[PDB]
């Protein structure tokens, strides 16, 4: 509460909140992270996303979804593997991007800079 | 002592060749007796009186076979020269690096059932190392007393 | 006696190591006399596709004034650092037994008994990290 | 009757500006000569050749060694430590003076030094100072040519004249080997030498100076008395 | 000056670099300990570290080893040290790092005679 | 005690029978100066104080924790065929001796079934060897039975337990040198010791390092700007310097809790109380008699061992 | 395609068809236990107690090829990558470990691991996604199939992921036809992706065409009970008698290692099958042959190193060891004793693969695998 800074910047949102975010008007690129606690390589993805959320202070919004909580929603989004990231353009004309696997952070920067 | 020079490596700590069989056979009789002890063939005292006696006899047999092994196969082993010449290192002290450290004692007298069947070259396990700490404390509550 | 050394053969070779080592070293030195220094010091000098025999060396010495000392120096000029460092094992006062510096990787791996079961990549760090 | 003594250079790599390597070979040396030559040459190369270096650094408006300066990321002691590694060349016995007067947010390297006519630097990118804000930076230095490691007193204070116990080591490392020649009945041997220098000298020059210093040392005995 | 394995010491002499034993690559030794101190205090754990340190210095890698590694295997520390030494001797062609007749030891020379000390000596980077 | 970052951490975690309302060094029996078979997951058995007060002052185990009612607790992995959720528990000494705590392995297979293999255990206050089928708890941590000082020794299992006391006691007398260097071989606990020593300067906020001078580091993150002042040169309680140093250059970003500045004897994010030096074990000329060392000149002109000592004269 | 002069090299080549990816976990279900949504420092507690489907989670086909070549074999990979930096580094990673990349096709039309989808808000407010442009990995057409790997390779290995895309269905079936025309076996790995865990009937309809073409099939314990009956095989596992046990082992409440009879796996059996493997993690491997069947007993240990344990990639090592021993020893097909003896190497490899973080970082060597096999198993077994 403004006295001690939050340790983690990425905020966990439900399925309905993500639907509202994607449907509603946006002005910055959106990042959707699919992860689970039992996941092996997802710790490294969480660390890399936490690092990325600091460089892009207010120019991007980063959120995560737990497939153990919202399984059907994750299945509907065409997710066929846990380390999955979704890049959503701030405009409705441009289509979204799905990335699978433990991608490097630099390619993530290239994705949301030169393609979003 | 310089021109010739001496040093202590890892392969100069020469465990006697027959330790591979003696420790294996000592484990077999400890497995069989502890298996018959659950069958009622022997009572608790007999199990206690034997687990102390195999590892004491085996450890004291390796110790007495150390020098005959050293003095015939590797007369110039650095550990042998250091101790056999009387410079530094007991026969018992060399037995700790080469041989067995088994049968440490509980502080209130009495031996411990678990035997330390490993060298300091091979490396003690977690339980064996903790057992060796019992004799470590009563080595500094003695130099201060 | 069979396929693998027994616990008595090993404890006897432990007593008589130096005799076999001396025989190996004597054979290696005796090879130098017949072969000659030129060809003997060519196994470690790769990338010199010459003759390396004291039959055409005399022919070269008849063609040009270089004797069986400048051809050797000329070959020992494309040695590369690693090959020279390995060749240094034939030093007159280091005396590495020929069997040791020619054992295959498989034989050397049997000294400690193959790769560790627990991977070493878990221990290795990088000396320039925070 | 059989062969003549020959020596040659078989490899010379310039790993960096201030690091040079050289390997040499000698040819049909009879018994006993190779060991004497190798040990004498190693001792001479390790402790006879002389190389000039900076010995005393004088700074302006600085209280003591462990002080900070505005606009400079490097503490004064750090500057002394970085300044000890500058490599120089000369051939005349005697101390000389030098200066460095640089402006502010530049980034100061070894090329910013001002040298007497007979002294030159070998590397020209050794970091010596880092500057962030505009402050006029003026430092005076003293250069000396001695042999071996020498330690100096903190005397001659002035405003501040910090003496750096410079090490006079132009040869970084030396190695040798004595092989066998297999010359039938006659026992010959091949001697290999290996010298790593720091760029103040070069191989075939450090070897020259090291041989000549030794033949200096062995000489009094030739004269009678 | 003290190590991490209870091997304490009092500095007795300081020698010039040309007056100390050097390995078969010419590098002078930086410190000389007494071997007899190992059988007395019975701390072999230094020797391992010693050898292992050498490998690191020749491979630009650092090891962070948890204690009691003899649970995975039998003589696991021996395997680790010897494999690292062989890898350091093979990647960088320094055949004196892992001598396959007395592993971990090498024959160093004398700094004031140019003679090899008659028996191989354990060297490392502790 | 501020001799080095290790001692600051070591001092805080201490236990003593002395003090008011407790035993003294004169009227203490000999049984109270011995390792009971209950100071296993709670009190280190190889770190005490030499002299008259031997066995009366000790350290705490690395994983030890003061639980309810002022009782020391240790973590243990519970073995049960239910897979509850969190299989680890914090056991107290009263609940410790009535369970069978294995310390073995599952890497053993016989022609019968794997569940009859034998491992060493600890039931009541003895050391048995039991089948895997009658094991209730299983310690899994290597750094569980030792303290901070004893866990900094590589290959501790190859050292006699008599020497471990002075191996631990000679690390609290280390002098932080001028320039530091990391150890090639270590146990991996140096990082946490460096983190918790308090010598470091860890970021309390996110953002990018927008200003660095060797008196301060200024970070910009989430609007506000935060200035962290460094410690340039100071004096310790044992007359030693405490000299910090920035780590990350201008413009890069740091998360919360990451390292910003180094400290005394803390190169990198790791503790570093010494230097790596080439060593050969051999009797040179008797100058290494008993416990004497024979160093070279290379350690005095390259500042390998060189430290600053500040003395405070008050009048 | 007939160009060759000298006979092929000693270790038979292995054909690895699929998608090249880095640290991918296809098989995802709903785990009962979760360990904090934010603090990832405690997530490792889910590696000591796996959710019973990630016990030995298989991964991409590149992981299997790398594990196979690191075990002393030879492997080749067929796939397509984009002309990106990530695509150029994936092939570099595969090349650094002696994996043949003669059949990896570079193209510039698509980007590696990136697929373009479109938001398709349906009735209510549930969003959907439709693949507008496919990712680079799943964009291989039958024309650009290397007709040299297929001819040389003696075992064709592929996983079920390629059954989730239209073009790779045809490409995979063409490759299977070519390999079978050249006399190579077909190894089927059933690492089911998330969408295939929806219903049993739909998955059986999807994989039937690939299933009927396979000569060797490897499935996990959950991927078999799902394909036959989840409710029945879950009720049977958790059952204890009301009065008295039956033999004595039932009176000890040990774990349930059920060896399925040949009349239960009959719906999944056909004439062309040569082997059916059901792996319960690294614990046990049930093998079914045309004339015999049995179970190979193994163990596991991830609490030996609680801080560097990561089960991901162990199934790939198990399958790679199985393939390596299948190609090295050709007499395992009709010899149950040799089959049991050579199937412990795979168990040792799977045990070693769980002792480090990262699927490809810590795949075991052949010597280390043999060392662990000999150290765990009694001399009579090994």
């Amino acid at each position: 509460a403004k006295h001690v800074r939050e340790d983690y910047l990425v905020k966990k949102l439900s399925a309905n909140e993500i639907t509202e975010l994607v449907r509603g008007e946006r002005n910055v690129p959106l990042i959707i992270d699919f992860y689970a606690t039992w996941c092996g390589p997802c710790i490294l993805m969480a660390q890399e996303l936490e690092m990325l959320a600091v460089e892009y202070e207010k120019n991007a919004m980063i959120v995560k979804v737990d497939t153990d909580d919202e399984y059907e929603f994750a299945r509907d989004m065409q997710v066929r593997g846990l380390p999955t990231l979704y890049f959503i353009s701030p405009d409705p004309n441009k289509d979204a991007i799905r990335t699978e696997g433990l991608i490097p952070i630099q390619m993530m920067r290239d994705i949301l800079d030169n393609d979003m | 002592a310089t021109a010739t020079s001496i040093s202590l490596g890892i392969d100069d700590l020469l465990t006697i060749p027959s330790k591979g069989w003696l420790v294996q056979d000592a484990e077999q009789q400890s497995l069989i007796l502890e298996k018959h002890h659950h069958y009622g063939n022997v009572h608790a005292v007999e199990k206690l009186r034997q687990s102390i006696e195999i590892w004491y006899s085996t450890s004291e047999y390796l110790r007495q076979e150390m020098n005959p092994n050293f003095r015939m196969t590797d007369p110039y082993n650095p550990v042998h020269i250091m101790s056999f010449s009387g410079a530094r290192g007991n026969v018992s002290q060399v037995h700790q690096l080469v041989g067995m450290r088994g049968l440490m004692s509980d502080p209130q007298g009495q031996m411990i059932d678990l035997p330390i069947q490993s060298n300091l070259r091979e490396g003690l396990s977690l339980t064996e190392y903790i057992i060796s700490c019992y004799g470590a404390r009563k080595g500094v509550v003695d130099t201060a007393v | 006696y069979g396929e693998q050394p027994t616990l008595t053969e090993t404890s006897l070779y432990r007593a008589r190591r130096h005799l076999f080592k001396e025989e190996r070293l004597k054979a290696e030195q005796e090879r130098l006399e017949k072969i000659g220094p030129m060809a003997f010091y060519s196994e470690w000098v790769k990338a010199w596709k010459g003759d390396t025999s004291r039959e055409a060396i005399q022919k070269h010495f008849e063609e040009t004034g270089e004797d069986e000392n400048t051809q050797l120096i000329e070959m020992l000029s494309h040695q590369t650092d690693r090959e020279y460092r390995i060749m240094m094992g034939t030093d007159i006062r280091i005396r590495r037994d020929p069997l040791a510096m020619r054992m295959r990787e498989d034989q050397i791996k049997e000294i400690w008994g193959g790769d560790p079961v627990y991977p070493t990549i878990n221990y290795i760090q990088d000396p320039d990290i925070v | 009757s059989t062969q003549t003594l020959q020596w040659k250079c078989v490899e010379s790599r310039t790993d960096s500006k201030c690091l040079h390597y050289g390997r040499f070979i000698l040819s049909p040396l009879m018994k006993g000569q190779a060991d004497t030559i190798g040990i004498a040459m190693r001792r001479a190369l390790l402790g006879e050749i002389e190389g000039t270096c900076i010995t005393r650094a004088k700074s302006e408006k600085i209280p003591h060694e462990y002080s900070t300066i505005l606009g400079i990321q490097e503490s004064v002691h750090e500057i002394l430590m970085n300044l000890k590694e500058i490599v120089l060349r000369s051939n005349l016995y005697g101390t000389c003076e030098a200066s460095i007067c640089v402006r502010g947010p530049r980034g100061v390297t070894a090329q910013d030094i001002i040298l007497p006519p007979y002294v030159e630097i070998v590397d020209n990118t050794q970091h010596i100072a880092s500057l962030t804000e505009p402050i006029d930076l003026c430092i005076g230095l003293q250069l000396e040519r001695n042999r071996g490691y020498h330690i100096k007193a903190p005397n001659n204070f002035q405003d501040g004249s910090f003496p750096i116990d410079a090490l006079f080591m132009p040869v970084r490392n030396v190695n040798h080997s004595i092989h066998s020649y297999g010359n039938g009945n006659e026992k010959q041997e091949i001697l290999f030498l290996e010298i790593w220098t720091n760029g103040s000298l070069t191989p075939k020059e450090a070897l020259y100076e090291a041989s000549r210093n030794l033949i200096d040392l062995l000489i009094p005995f030739l004269h009678a008395e | 000056v003290a190590g991490r394995h209870g091997n304490k010491g009092i500095i007795s002499r300081i020698l010039l670099r040309q007056d100390m034993p050097y390995l078969q690559d010419g590098r002078p030794v930086d410190m000389i300990f007494n071997p007899l101190g190992v059988p007395s205090r019975m701390n072999v754990g230094q020797i391992f570290e010693c050898s292992l340190g050498l490998a690191g210095s020749l491979l630009d890698r650092h090891y962070r080893i948890a204690p009691f590694d003899e649970r995975y295997e039998q003589e696991a520390s021996r395997k680790l040290v010897f494999s690292e030494l062989y890898e350091a001797s093979k990647q960088t062609a320094n055949p004196w790092v892992f001598e396959p007749e007395y592993p971990g030891k090498s024959r160093i020379f004398d700094g004031r005679t140019g003679d090899p000390f008659e028996q191989p000596v354990i060297i490392g980077n502790p | 005690d501020r001799t080095n970052p290790l001692t600051q951490i070591v001092h805080g975690r201490k236990l003593s029978y002395l003090g008011p309302g407790g035993l003294t060094g004169r009227t203490a029996s000999f049984r109270i100066r011995d390792i009971h078979p209950s100071h296993y997951g709670r009190i280190c058995p190889i770190d005490t104080s030499e002299g008259i007060n031997v066995g009366l002052i000790g350290s705490l185990a690395i994983h030890a924790r003061i639980g309810p009612w002022g009782s020391l607790e240790s973590p243990y992995y519970e073995i049960s065929e239910r897979s509850k959720r969190v299989q680890m528990l914090y056991l107290s000494p009263s609940r410790d001796e009535y369970y069978m705590l294995a310390s073995g392995n599952s890497l053993a297979l016989n022609q019968g079934i794997q569940e009859e293999q034998v491992v060493p255990a600890r039931y009541r206050q003895e050391f048995l060897t039991i089948a895997w089928e009658q094991v209730h708890f299983r310690s899994i941590f290597s750094f569980q039975y030792f303290s901070i000082g004893a866990s900094l020794i590589p290959f501790i299992e190859h050292n006699d337990a008599n020497r471990a006391l002075m191996s631990s006691n000679m690390q609290r007398q280390a002098v932080p040198l001028s320039q530091s260097e990391k150890c090639i071989v270590g146990t991996g606990l140096e990082r946490q010791v460096a983190l918790d020593s308090g010598v470091l300067a860890i970021a309390e906020h996110e953002g990018k390092i927008i200003y660095t001078n060797t008196d301060k580091i200024v970070l910009l993150g989430n609007g506000n700007t935060v200035s962290i002042p460094l410690v340039m040169y100071q004096r310790s309680n044992k007359n030693t310097c405490m000299h910090q140093k920035p780590q990350i250059p201008r413009g890069k970003c740091v998360k919360k809790g990451q390292i910003l500045a180094d400290g005394a004897a803390t190169v990198g994010g790791e503790l570093a109380l010494g230097k790596n030096v080439l060593v050969a074990y051999m009797p040179w000329e008797g100058y290494n008699f008993e416990d004497a060392v024979l160093i070279s000149e290379r350690l005095v002109y390259e500042d390998i061992y060189t430290s600053f000592h500040i003395r405070k004269y008050e009048i | 395609d007939d160009g060759m002069d000298f006979p092929y090299l000693d270790p038979p080549l292995i054909c690895c068809f699929g998608a090249v990816q880095k640290e991918f976990v296809p098989s995802v279900r709903v785990s009962e236990h979760q360990m904090d949504p934010d603090i990832y420092s405690g997530w490792k507690m889910m590696q000591w107690n796996p959710p019973e489907f990630g016990r030995a989670p298989g991964g991409p086909v590149s992981n299997v090829a790398i594990s196979h070549v690191r075990l002393g074999g030879r492997a080749a990979v067929i796939g397509k990558v984009g002309e990106d930096d990530f695509g150029e580094e994936l092939v570099l990673m595969m090349n650094k470990e002696n994996v043949q990349t003669r059949a990896v096709k570079f193209d510039s039309n698509v980007k590696t691991a990136c697929s373009y989808m479109r938001v398709k808000f349906s009735d209510d407010g549930k969003m959907k996604m439709e693949t507008v442009k496919e990712a680079a990995e799943d964009s291989l057409v039958a024309s650009e199939l290397n007709l040299a790997v297929l001819k040389e390779a003696r075992i064709f290995h592929f996983n079920s992921e390629v059954l989730t895309s239209p073009s790779m269905n045809t490409t995979l079936f063409r490759a299977i036809k070519l390999s079978k025309k050249f006399g190579g076996l077909v190894f089927f790995d059933l690492n089911l992706p998330l969408p295939l865990w929806k219903s049993r009937d739909e998955t059986r309809e999807v994989i039937k065409q690939a299933w009927e073409e396979a000569n060797i099939i490897e499935v996990s314990r959950e991927e078999l009970e799902f394909l036959l009956d989840e409710d029945h095989y879950e009720r049977r596992k958790n059952y204890r008698p009301q009065y008295y046990s039956e033999n004595y082992e039932q009176s000890k409440n040990r774990r349930d290692y059920y060896h399925y009879t040949r009349e239960e796996i009959s719906p999944l059996w056909h004439d062309g099958l040569k082997f059916l493997f059901v792996t319960d993690g690294t614990l046990r491997i049930h093998y079914y042959a045309p004339s015999f069947d049995g179970v190979v007993v193994g163990t596991e240990d991830v609490l030996i190193t609680p801080f560097t344990c990561d089960r991901t990639g162990s199934g790939d090592a198990v399958v790679a060891g199985i393939m390596r021993k299948l190609t090295s020893h050709p007499e395992m097909y009709e010899d149950q004793d040799v089959l049991e003896r050579q199937l412990r190497f795979s168990i040792a490899a799977g045990i070693i693969s769980q002792w480090t973080i990262g699927a490809v970082r810590g795949f075991p060597t052949e010597s280390a695998t043999q060392n662990l096999k000999e150290q765990v198993y009694v001399p009579s077994m090994w």
